[PDB]
């Protein structure tokens, strides 16, 4: 699970 | 092997936003036991791109002042969108910097892939092909020149070179010559796929390749075979093997290991080899869970002091405990993986010596292991061969082996002692 910024 | 540079790197978050990707945390470990941080993504045309200083794999160390230290995912995520649109980042970056300095087989200074190209076309279309000229070049190449001259000779034949030399070549030349113009991933990648035949799966190759390969070359064997295959290795391991095997098997091929830590953990040294030790030898029966965990979950240079600590508290070493405590393919399955984390030059040194001790030749794994290792550590195997056995890898070629054959693997270990 990688989270855009 | 790796270089560690820090840097602040000051971001304005504009209308596409930062424009990357995290990932890390104490619930959603990067690799194994590491709370850190990472960035796993960078966006074209995103403030990160942009600016350049950012790059995939960083380790972000802190965000406007603010440690990101043993914080779960969602408390590191939470700092970056409660964040302004002026964000100052701290990160570590890690660089390669070593290369082929240990392969036998070099970038050749004056390569011309077009001439290469030419004349390989000539010497497969000479009178009884050209062996000889077809091995000086191929063998005396980087992989990546290998690359251009395949594609030089597809452009002016218009067909593929491994095709033309399929014809061109058999026997154990064919197979040494065919390796050494894939791609090191998509080598490593063909040969797991040839290994698994169902219950007639080749664990013996399986082990060499899983247990050896690094977290970034599994990486890259993992996306290639994807794409080669149209399956991800991993479900191919499990479709193909069983028991406490399969699960060291798809642990390992993860690539999710440790990464070499700045800090030696003398504490956790000391508790993973009394955990190995009361898993195994000192019980009856073995807790294979907690040997697979520490083994596969460690950094190697953590595990190395590992085991020479538990011979602290057993009477056996690793590898003797290992041969006390289990059989078979889980046996030969740690017994690889020890002996490549202690001493990996070694461990393809003792295979070589394996390989052609005996009657005949185990063809397959001498030229696997010339042909993956020959731009890696050939030069740190051939130190380690000659130490042990006296004679030098070199001489156990020529003595086991014949012909063009013969003069292509003797290229690739690249000379003698
Ligand atoms: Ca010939
Ligand atoms: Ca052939
Ligand atoms: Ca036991
Ligand atoms: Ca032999």
């Amino acid at each position: 699970p990688s989270t855009t910024l | 092997d790796y270089l560690v540079t820090e840097e602040e790197i000051n971001l304005t978050r504009g209308p596409s936003g930062l424009g990357f990707n995290i990932v890390g945390g104490t619930d959603q470990q990067y690799v194994s036991n590491d709370s850190g941080i990472y960035v796993s993504r960078i966006k074209e045309n995103g403030a990160a791109a942009l600016d350049g200083r950012l790059q995939e794999g960083d380790k972000i160390l802190s965000v406007n002042g603010q440690d990101l230290k043993n914080l779960l995912h969602q408390d590191a995520v939470d700092l970056f969108r409660n964040a302004g649109y002026a964000v100052s980042l701290r990160v570590q970056h890690r660089l390669q910097v070593q290369g082929s300095a240990y392969g036998s087989v070099k970038a050749y200074t004056n390569f011309d892939a077009e001439r290469d190209a030419l004349n390989i076309e000539t010497a497969i279309k000479t009178k009884g092909v050209d062996e000889v000229t077809i091995v000086n070049i191929l063998t005396n190449r980087s992989n990546e020149q290998r690359q251009d001259i395949a594609f030089a000779y597809q452009r002016r034949t218009k067909k593929e070179l491994a095709s033309a030399l399929k014809s061109a070549l058999s026997g154990h030349l064919e197979t040494v010559i065919l390796g050494l113009l894939k791609t090191p991933a998509q080598y490593d990648a063909s040969e797991l796929k040839a290994s698994m035949k169902g219950l007639g799966t080749d664990e013996d190759s399986l082990i060499e390749i899983i247990c050896s390969r690094t977290n970034q070359e599994l990486q890259e064997i993992n996306r290639v075979y994807k794409e080669m295959y149209k399956t991800d290795l991993e479900k191919d391991i499990i479709s193909d093997t069983s028991g406490d095997f399969r699960k060291l098997m798809v642990a390992l091929a993860k690539g999710r290991r440790a990464e070499d830590g700045s800090v030696i953990d003398y504490e956790l040294i000391d508790q993973d080899a009394r955990d190995l030790y009361d898993a195994g030898v000192k019980r009856k029966g073995t807790d294979v869970p907690k040997w697979i965990s520490i083994m596969t979950e460690r950094s190697v240079p953590h595990l190395q002091k590992v085991f020479d600590r538990y011979k602290s508290y057993s009477p056996y070493d690793m590898l003797e405990s290992i041969r006390k405590e289990v059989k078979g393919d889980l046996e030969n399955a740690f017994l690889n993986l020890v002996q490549c984390i202690q001493n990996k030059p070694l461990y393809f040194a003792d295979r070589l010596y394996d390989s052609m001790k005996g009657k005949g030749t185990r063809d397959k794994v001498l030229i696997r292991i010339m042909v993956s290792r020959s731009e890696v550590d050939m030069l740190k195997i051939r130190s380690e061969f000659k130490r042990k056995y006296g004679k030098s890898l070199y001489y156990y070629i020529q003595q086991d082996t014949k012909g063009d054959y013969q003069k292509a693997l003797l290229y690739l270990c690249g000379g003698d002692d």
